[PDB]
């Protein structure tokens, strides 16, 4: 054997074990989710409070690309940052040449091709993050989830991290119970609940909730963080549902 | 054709005493026959008890002072906060100026 | 085991052993403590010597008039990273006439350390850093790890037996955070914190290294007889 | 045995990395099929959307390379998209340099030559995909050309790709033995699509709903994919016969 | 094999740690810093009696105010010295002044870790950089291939280092004269050296503010050796 | 990374030998024997073709003997393809020298440069060495007739008579036995063929399994002529000496 | 470019590639250097398994770097040519800029620097060569003899040998060479050099090369008969 | 720089070269040797642009000396001249060409013949019985056309050369401060000290 | 990133073998039989068209390729390697010859260029050798007709007739019996079809056999008229119909 010792090597199955090993690093990370709604998307993430010494609200994990795209990820946090930095360069060159802000599907492939490129050579390591991202463009709302292999799809709801199965099960219920659609303000509240429910798989340390959102009506198509009253309202909603 | 230089006028003056030294300069800034500013300082405190002025083409003057001020900053970092002596500052400025020997800073410099 | 030959290789459980071995170099390094209030931020560093004839390895480095760090691990790597910070702080000043935010400083270090963990040939940085600073949003303290992970904190400690100081600061959190407009008391809290990581040795005059930055205080380092006040 | 890790010869003259890239082809467990009409070329592929959270409209293995050329992939989506983007860039450049639309067979050769390079150069791995290019070429007429990880390529009267490719292949072989011709003798593309689906149903032995299939159609001066309702309309026609 | 810039599980660079073993095999070099000057002494260690010992150059001038002694793979030191000399002279050209001993040492140590896959391996030589400047006075530095440098009051490197360092620990005090330091280096060298110490197989040097860096003659060192033996027999 | 698959072609063994050079020499020892013999009035180059097939086109073939310029020729032993790379370089080097100095290149200079190229592949670059040994036969107005040999190590030496390729041990003993300094070309021609005839792994030495060449001053007055022997000319010289 | 670090440290603190390059030197034919009162002599072994050689055209073991300095060697022959070429170029470059020929120490220091560079440069192996560099500085009558080796270290020698069985001839030179009184004349210096090679060589026929260098660019190589006379004289005195 | 002459006779080549080095309205030196020995039996005189002349001459000198050491053999005058021409032929299409004109006087030991080559800064080589560069030629060529014979001795060649220098001293506008004469023959290169 | 494989993947083993070349030759052995026969007034090159599937159109896949108007090539081994070699061979004929001399290269020199390319894959960094043996048939004014074999090592040999690939051992023995130096082109084509039938197992007709010749100039295939010196390509690919005609009188 030894097929797993080098990246970009096919096993006799037809698998790249190094990418599957990177997935294990993603599975190890904290829970992050994405919820598509009527006229936008909502992102949320679990921030494990390792210590009392962590400053609240000042270790921001959700990142913005351009002015209309939000990105969140689980796994090796630095790898995620590297991917977003690239995303920002890709979005900047698109706007520079084509004037219009980069569409979400276009942006999705830019990250997709870049992550896929890191499975082509043994001189690079695959990304140790699954990245949930999306936003609002001319064609409306889009939510995506990108994996270490470079594989991505459009989603109604997306989840990754240690509590992905708990979050997925909860996401599947929303899709079934709301066929006509979920509103932006609703999706924010649901996102809080799902992070709290997904926290049961990581319940040693208590956590800090962080939510962001793009919405054509609520945020005017721009990415904004959910803060203050709207955040506390979503936290209270989630606290009420676990009990 | 594009002329990269200009003349911002003004004048400067340096005199040395026994235990002191002065560097003076008028605060007028001009182009051609127009006044740009009646108060635009061009004599600067660069730290380590060194005062500097690069009079002539103001863009090159400001760029040079900026670089020398930055040179003083890194002299501290690289040499354990040692004070940059006036003779060492002079020699450092020679290299800044001569570095652009074939596209000069159009300035009369005094420290 | 078979997956620690270089940084470009993942283990079957999804671990980067070279990054973890670099992390191990920090644990071997001498203890250093960071803590802040709302007005000031303080670094306290236990310096280490080769023997009684040798000098004590300088742990604290200045980056700008408003920012600097303390190191634990490979000192040459700290020099590279501190030099990079100095340039980024300086780029911000010359180009934008703007003091570099301590948060951006951390983001820049994270991204620089990350590139070394994903490429063949290179190696991770073998040092941990505690960056303090005072900017437009008040006092700050960062903890840099060579995995790339940067973390903003009220207080922390890295190095050998850093768990003693880190537990102390976790208890003292409510006290030292409100030491506003008082440098000497914030330092005392830091000197008392680093004392919890001491074994057999005690804080002497050429052993202790303290730095401070704040509202009306440029980043300045205290060594030798200047720290005798706090022993 | 490092001769199995990179693209160099084994003692028996084999490239194991190429062979294992072929096995990655069936990792998606999807079967494709391509047939030619008189005026058109129809390609169909299974569409399996297992997760309920997926947006089914974004799940696709058929690509519009140029206005005239279409491409379906058998293999993982990351390599599929890698091959698609490159093919698009090649087809665009070809038009700019030589002043006419890139032919289906020429693109297939170009992508095959790229695939060949990965089998000879060590630092590049082969893509774990089989690319099936379809068009109505202005010179050669309806065309099906297929590329694999070995860098092999060839034109087809019809073809199939996937896990149950052999069953589909023989099903088509037996039809062309019977019909005695190189294509589907049919006027409209609508009925060529109906033929394609019908023969896939017989070979695989499964029934299809509108969301179980994905259809691409190449006509003169344009290639286009069919919507769920376009396929549903097509499935109704088969059922009522 | 394995990467050149690889970390061990304990958190050390293999190649740096292995280069330290090469330095232990090297000939002894001792440095002692006083308020009257810094003394540098080395074991020459001629591999054969036919080798002309005065051609063994293990003590070296970097500038008039900075000297340098070496131990280990001494061939590797040539480019380090060349860099140090250029750094010293270049700084004088840019700033019309002598360069600080620490700044010089730091410049040399920057080369140390510029290896990987830049040069192919670390240096296999340790340097004792002694000098004087107006700011920090007389200084002795130990520059390693790890890129690290420590300032020392006294330091021994090479094969007899750990034995000599323990001896320097006892003997050194802050009021040593230059003459006392000269004898102390000779004394400690004679202890750790394999062959019997004389003017031909051991070399002394010093750096003073007034006269700068000076390598001693074999005539001058011989008198210090004779002065040393008499003083040890005298009690 | 790629380190895993590096053979490290340019390293020393514990004994102080270059693995790849030693193995390239092992390769060359299976190649068809080539013999060079230097006489006082010319040089002979003789070489055995590697197990010939009856359908091989013999007259329009070049495997062993190549022409570098009008005055210098080489006999090859090893990989033909490798040799041709080096030959084209050597041909160019000769023309560069002529263009620079308006004089034909001295034999040793050409040999040294070609040998220096081989040396480079054993010390740096991480590539395999050229699996080739040359016998250089040439003439210049300084040293007159000269024989040299170079091998994959890049080491070259001068000879009066020398063999490369297969059975050099047996061939060199036979040459050392019958060679003498006042020898003529026609005698050297006979010695070369007699040596090959005994050291050959074939049943009997024939014209179709041989390449032959002479560098004489047999032209008209103080000028050198290269003669690459035709199949019929090898057939005649083989009968003339009484081997067939 | 090929980047691999071939010369690297081992756990015990050895660079094996440099040490294996020394083994190549140990395999090479013996070379000896003996400096007298007003001259230096470079003796060289030539192995006698090679008959049918052409000694006119065969590369000589001793090479002139300039008109006043010479270089002999032991080890890989192909490697030595590269060092000799570089040294010859540097010799002319020094005359061009300094307006003065190289000193023997300077030339040695250069050659040694080249050897060292190949011990910590990526993609290259060390030179499998040790050199003896001898000559006289410009306008100087003091003899100079230096040695270099693959690692890059160099040093001056009153007399020295390198190559195969060099430890035997070094043993001989160590007792036979007096520092207080070196070979006063050319004859004495050549004889001592030939004697030292006769401990190792085999026969004193075409196995020994002798090159004598004297001040002011006075270098000459001895012929077979000239060397054979020393061999004949030494053997007759030996039978006693 | 300015005046460089060359006369090939029966058994030798004779090169005369002016001693004056003028800049502006000042003769800075009146004992300048405008020549370099490329090899024991090859001498090159030079004239042209300030700095370029010596820089080029010494660069050629180094290359020929390097060749001599490498091969332990002296290049023929023909070979040296061809090397020099090629260097000037490269130079002329460089960013900044060498503005140097040269005469190469050599004695070929293999042929036992003197050889004089005239090469200008463009890389225009010609073998001649007599040569000159600059304005000198406008007087000396016609003079030598008349008085030169191919079978002359070295002494006759020197008298023929004196006749040129006298004519140049009479009719040339500038004071070139006499000439340094050198003879190249079978025994090598030597300088005539009283001219 | 970047091609870090700057070292040879083909190296000498202790026994003196070049492993990757030997293994490339093993790949050629597995390949389908192709052959070449040289006549007095022409050359014939032939091979079996092994169809990957009956749905595949074997006309689109050309095993016999035109390199120049007077030179053609066929192979045994790995088709993809062959295809890129033809592309490079066609280009090198222009860049390294026709754009310099204003005429097409002679067979031996084009062969030499192809051999160089294949030799470089045997020694250059980060590449395996080509897994093919080429048979190149061609004509030029001063050398006449010629037939060359080019192996993975980069070695090339001129042949009167030969075969490579699957049943080359038997095919070469067959050609030895039939070949003489007085063969006319039509007699060589006849022998080629006989030799090839031995190695072919399934169908044997113009659709499963690919065959081309280097013979007389073809003015009809030139595409233009008016230049007397330009007389048309000597390379001609025999049609499916033309092969079947000769199979009846077999
Ligand atoms: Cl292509
Ligand atoms: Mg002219």
């Amino acid at each position: 054997t030894g097929y797993d010792l080098s990246n970009s090597v096919f096993s006799p199955d037809g698998r790249n074990f190094q990418v599957e090993y990177a997935v294990k690093a993603v599975e190890n990370g904290t829970t992050s989710i994405g919820i598509k709604c009527n006229d936008g998307v909502v992102f949320a993430v679990e921030k494990l409070i390792t210590s009392k010494l962590l400053v609240p609200q000042k270790n921001v994990k959700i990142q913005v690309v351009d002015r209309h795209i939000g990105c969140v990820y689980s796994g090796l946090i630095p790898d995620g940052r590297h991917l977003v930095n690239r995303g920002r360069e890709e979005a900047a060159s698109f706007k520079k040449l084509y004037k219009t802000p980069i569409p979400i599907p276009a942006f999705a492939d830019r990250l997709g091709q870049y992550v896929q490129a890191h499975t082509l050579y043994n001189s690079v390591r695959p990304f140790g993050v699954s990245t949930i991202f999306g936003g609002v463009d001319k064609n409306g709302a889009h939510l995506y989830m990108l994996e270490p292999s470079g594989s991505y799809w459009g989603y109604k709801g997306a989840a990754t991290g240690k509590g992905r199965q708990s979050a997925k099960a909860e996401l599947e219920k929303l899709v079934d119970h709301h066929p006509e659609g979920l509103s932006a303000r609703e999706a924010v509240k649901q996102a809080a609940k799902i992070i709290y429910l997904a926290h049961e798989d990581n319940k040693e340390k208590d956590f800090e909730l962080e939510i962001s959102w793009c919405s054509l009506s609520e945020t005017n198509g721009l990415h904004k963080f959910v803060k203050g009253d709207l955040l506390q309202e979503a936290i209270d909603f989630a606290q009420k549902e676990i009990n | 054709q594009f002329n990269p230089y200009g003349d911002n006028g003004g004048t400067i003056l340096g005199i040395a005493g026994e235990d002191f030294a002065v560097l003076a300069g008028d605060t007028r800034n001009i182009t051609d026959y127009s006044i740009n500013s009646r108060y635009e300082p061009k004599v600067f405190d660069c730290g380590d008890n060194i005062v500097m002025s690069a009079n002539g083409f103001a863009a090159d003057g400001d760029a040079l002072v900026k670089r020398f001020k930055n040179s003083v900053k890194w002299y501290h970092f690289d040499h354990n906060d040692k004070k940059l002596s006036i003779n060492s500052a002079a020699r450092n400025i020679q290299h800044l100026l001569y570095g652009k020997r074939f596209f000069p800073y159009y300035v009369h410099t005094i420290i | 085991n078979n997956y620690d030959g270089d940084t470009v290789t993942f283990s079957p459980t999804g671990r980067l052993f070279q990054v973890e071995y670099a992390l191990e170099a920090i644990k071997q390094g001498s203890v250093t403590v960071g803590l802040r209030s709302n007005t000031h931020a303080v670094l306290v560093a236990l310096k280490r010597n080769a023997d009684e004839l040798s000098s004590y390895q300088k742990k604290i480095i200045k980056c700008d008039e408003h920012m600097g760090l303390s190191l634990a691990g490979l000192a040459p790597d700290a020099r590279v990273l501190s030099n990079y910070l100095r340039q980024q702080c300086n780029y911000s000043s010359l180009v934008f006439n703007r003091k570099l935010a301590v948060e951006r400083a951390g983001h820049l270090l994270c991204d620089k350390a990350q590139k070394n963990t994903q490429s063949y040939g290179g190696r991770p940085y073998g040092v941990g850093l505690l960056i303090i600073g005072y900017d437009k949003s008040g006092a700050h303290l960062l903890e840099f790890q060579p995995s790339g992970n940067v973390t903003e904190l009220y207080g922390t400690a890295i190095g050998a037996r850093s768990q003693g100081a880190k537990t102390y600061l976790e208890r003292t959190l409510d006290t030292f955070i409100k030491i506003d407009g008082n440098p000497d008391e914030l330092i005392k809290a830091g000197v008392e914190a680093i004392s919890q990581s001491l074994r057999d040795e005690s804080l002497t005059v050429d052993n202790l290294s303290i730095a401070i930055v704040g509202k009306d205080t440029p980043f300045t380092i205290y060594d030798g007889e200047a720290v005798a006040k706090y022993i | 045995g490092y001769d199995r890790h990179i693209t160099i010869f084994s003692p028996e003259g084999r490239l194991y990395q190429v062979e294992y890239a072929f096995k990655a082809t069936n990792q998606t467990n999807i079967n494709s099929l391509a047939v030619r009409g008189k005026d058109c070329t129809v390609v169909i592929s299974q569409k399996k959307v297992p997760d309920k959270l997926l947006d089914p409209t974004t799940v696709s293995y058929i690509f519009c390379i140029s206005r005239t050329i279409g491409m379906v992939v058998n293999g993982p989506i990351p390599d599929a998209r890698n091959a698609a983007l490159r093919a698009k860039a090649e087809a665009a450049e070809f038009r700019y340099k030589y002043g006419y639309d890139m032919p289906c067979d020429v693109l297939a050769k170009r992508m095959a030559n790229l695939s060949q390079i990965y089998t000879q150069r060590a630092y590049m791995r082969p893509l774990g995909v089989i690319l099936t290019f379809v068009s109505v070429d202005e010179e050669l007429g309806p065309s099906i050309y297929k590329t694999d990880p070995a860098g092999y390529y060839v034109g087809y009267k019809a073809t199939a790709t996937g896990p149950k490719q052999q069953e589909i292949t023989t099903n088509l072989e037996n039809h062309f033995k019977k019909s005695k011709i190189d294509h589907i003798n049919e006027e409209s593309w609508e009925k060529v699509v109906e033929f394609a689906i019908t023969h896939m149903i017989d070979a695989l032995g499964t029934e299809f709903s509108k969301n179980d299939l994905e259809v691409g159609v190449a006509t003169k001066d344009k290639f286009f994919t069919l919507s769920a309702e376009n396929i549903e309309e097509r499935l109704v026609a088969i059922a009522e016969q | 094999d394995r990467g050149v810039s690889t970390f061990s599980p304990e958190g050390r660079l293999f190649q740096v740690e292995y280069s330290l073993e090469a330095i232990k095999l090297g000939s002894t070099a001792i440095g002692i810093a006083t308020k009257e000057g810094v003394v540098l002494g080395v074991e020459k260690r001629a591999t054969s009696p036919l080798l002309e010992s005065d051609s063994i150059e293990k003590i070296v001038e970097i500038d008039r105010h900075i000297g340098c002694a070496m131990s280990g793979l001494t061939a590797d030191a040539r480019s380090m010295i060349e860099h140090a000399r250029t750094a010293a002279v270049t700084h004088n050209l840019y700033y019309d002044e002598d360069i600080n001993v620490e700044s010089l040492t730091q410049s040399v140590c920057d080369l140390a870790l510029r290896f990987g896959e830049l040069m192919s391996r670390p240096f296999g030589v340790a340097l004792l950089i002694a000098g004087h400047d107006a700011d920090d006075g007389y200084q002795l530095f130990h520059a390693e291939p790890s890129g690290t440098f420590y300032r020392y009051n006294a330091k021994a490197i090479g094969s007899g280092s750990e034995g000599a360092q323990a001896e320097l620990l006892n003997e050194w005090h802050s009021s040593l004269t230059l003459k006392e330091a000269e004898l102390l280096v000779l004394k400690i060298l004679k202890q750790v050296m394999e062959e019997k110490l004389d003017e031909n197989n051991a070399q002394l040097s010093c750096i003073t503010k007034q006269d700068g860096f000076k390598i001693y003659d074999n005539e001058k060192t011989a008198e210090l050796i004779k002065e040393l033996k008499e003083k040890e027999a005298a009690e | 990374g790629s380190r895993r698959y590096d053979s490290r072609t340019t390293i020393f063994s514990p004994e102080g030998r270059l693995y790849q050079v030693e193995y390239a020499l092992e390769s060359i020892s299976h190649a068809g024997t080539a013999i060079g013999i230097m006489a006082s009035d010319g040089i002979v180059l003789a070489a055995e073709r590697k197990v010939t097939s009856t359908l091989l086109e013999q007259d329009t073939s070049t495997e062993k003997l190549y022409k570098l310029n009008d005055k210098i020729a080489v006999a090859v032993a090893g990989l033909t393809a490798d040799a041709e790379i080096l030959i084209n370089t050597a041909r160019i080097h000769a023309q560069n020298y002529l263009k620079t100095y308006n004089e034909d290149i001295p034999v040793e200079i050409l040999v040294r440069r070609l040998s220096d190229i081989k040396q480079g592949y054993t010390q740096h670059g991480g590539l395999r060495p050229f699996g080739v040994s040359f016998i250089y036969a040439g003439y210049d107005d300084r040293y007159g007739y000269q024989l040299y040999t170079s091998n994959p190590s890049g080491n070259y030496t001068g000879w009066k008579a020398i063999s490369v390729g297969a059975n050099t041990s047996a061939a060199q003993t036979l040459l050392q036995m019958d060679y003498k300094d006042d020898m003529k070309v026609d005698d050297a021609i006979e010695l070369a063929l007699k040596t090959l005839s005994k050291t050959t792994d074939s049943s009997a030495l024939t014209y179709d399994r041989l390449e032959f060449a002479t560098i004489r001053k047999g032209a008209n007055d103080g000028e050198v002529y290269q003669k690459i022997f035709k199949p019929q000319e090898i057939k005649d010289i083989l009968v003339k000496t009484g081997i067939t | 470019g090929y980047d691999r670090a071939l010369s690297i440290f081992s756990p015990d603190g050895h660079i094996f590639q440099v040490e294996y390059a020394l083994e190549a030197v140990k395999r090479g034919t013996c070379a000896v250097g003996v400096k007298g009162k007003n001259c230096v002599v470079l003796g060289c072994e030539r192995r006698s398994t090679l008959k049918l050689q052409d000694t006119r055209i065969t590369p000589s073991k001793v090479s002139k770097i300039d008109s006043h300095v010479v270089l002999s060697f032991s080890g890989l022959n192909a490697d030595s040519r590269i060092l000799i070429e570089k040294a010859r170029v540097e010799a002319q470059s020094h005359r061009l800029t300094l307006e003065d020929p190289v000193t023997v120490e300077y030339l040695t220091r250069y050659v040694a620097g080249v050897q060292q560079r190949y011990t910590q440069s990526g993609g290259v192996r060390p030179f499998g060569v040790s050199t003896l560099i001898a000559g006289f500085d410009p306008r100087d009558d003091e003899p100079k003899l230096y040695q270099t080796e693959p690692s890059g270290i160099y040093s001056s020698w009153s007399a020295q040998t390198i190559g195969r069985n060099s430890k035997t001839v070094r043993e001989f030179l160590e007792k036979n060479y007096d520092r207080k009184e070196p070979p006063a004349t050319v004859e004495e210096c050549v004889k001592l050099t030939v004697r030292s090679l006769l401990e190792v060589v085999q026969t004193g026929a075409k196995n020994i090369e002798i090159t004598v260098v004297k001040p002011d660019s006075d270098i000459v190589a001895l012929s077979s008969e000239e060397i054979n006379q020393y061999v004949t004289q030494i053997e007759q005195e030996k039978q006693e | 720089m300015d005046i460089i002459l060359g006369i090939r006779v029966q058994d030798s080549v004779i090169l005369a070269s002016s001693k004056a080095v003028t800049r502006g309205i000042s003769v800075l030196k009146d004992s300048d040797d405008k020549t370099r020995q490329l090899s024991p039996h090859t001498l090159m005189s030079f004239a042209g642009e300030a700095g370029d002349t010596v820089q080029f001459a010494e660069y050629i000198q180094a290359n020929i000396q390097l060749y001599s050491i490498r091969e332990d053999y002296e290049l023929s005058p023909q070979a040296v001249s061809s090397f020099v021409r090629q260097e000037l032929a490269k130079s002329i299409r460089s960013r900044r060409p060498y503005q140097v004109n040269v005469l190469i006087g050599g004695y070929d030991k293999k042929k036992n013949k003197p050889e004089l080559y005239q090469i200008d800064y463009l890389g225009t080589k010609v073998e001649l019985p007599y040569g000159a560069h600059g304005y000198s030629g406008f007087y000396t060529f016609s003079l030598l056309d008349h008085h030169y014979r191919p079978d002359m001795t070295t002494e006759e060649g020197l008298d023929l050369l004196k006749l040129c220098v006298q004519e140049l001293e009479k009719r040339m506008p500038m004071d070139f401060k006499g000439v340094i004469v050198k003879i190249v023959d079978k025994d090598g290169i030597r300088q005539v000290d009283d001219f | 990133m970047t091609d870090r494989y700057s070292f040879s993947l083909t190296t000498f083993s202790p026994s003196g073998k070049l492993g990757q070349i030997d293994y490339a030759l093993t790949a050629v052995k597995q390949g389908v039989t192709s052959l070449g026969i040289k006549a007095t007034n022409g050359v014939v090159i032939a091979t079996e068209k092994k169809s990957s599937s009956p749905l595949a159109m074997s006309e689109t896949l050309s095993k016999v390729s035109l390199l120049t108007p007077d030179i053609g090539a066929v192979y045994s081994g790995m088709g993809p390697d062959y295809r890129v070699l033809v592309d490079k061979s066609r280009k090198v004929a222009h860049t390294s010859y026709k754009r310099i001399y204003g005429e097409y290269p002679p067979t031996k020199l084009l062969v030499s260029e192809v051999a160089k390319i294949m030799q470089e894959a045997t020694q250059s960094g980060g590449v395996r050798p080509f897994g093919v043996s080429l048979l190149i048939a061609g004509h030029d004014e001063f050398n006449g007709f010629s037939l060359y074999q080019v192996d993975p090592s980069g070695s090339y040999f001129p042949w009167k007739a030969t075969a490579i690939g699957k049943g080359s051992v038997a095919a070469k023995t067959f050609l030895e019996k039939r070949w003489n130096d007085e063969l006319e082109l039509e007699d060589a084509i006849h022998i080629a079809l006989l030799t090839l039938k031995e190695s072919v197992e399934g169908e044997f007709n113009g659709d499963t056999i690919e065959l081309a010749i280097i013979g007389d100039e073809n003015p009809d295939l030139l595409g233009y008229t008016g230049i007397p010196t330009d007389k048309g390509p000597r390379f001609r690919k025999l049609t499916s119909q033309e092969i079947n005609d000769r199979l009846e009188a077999l």
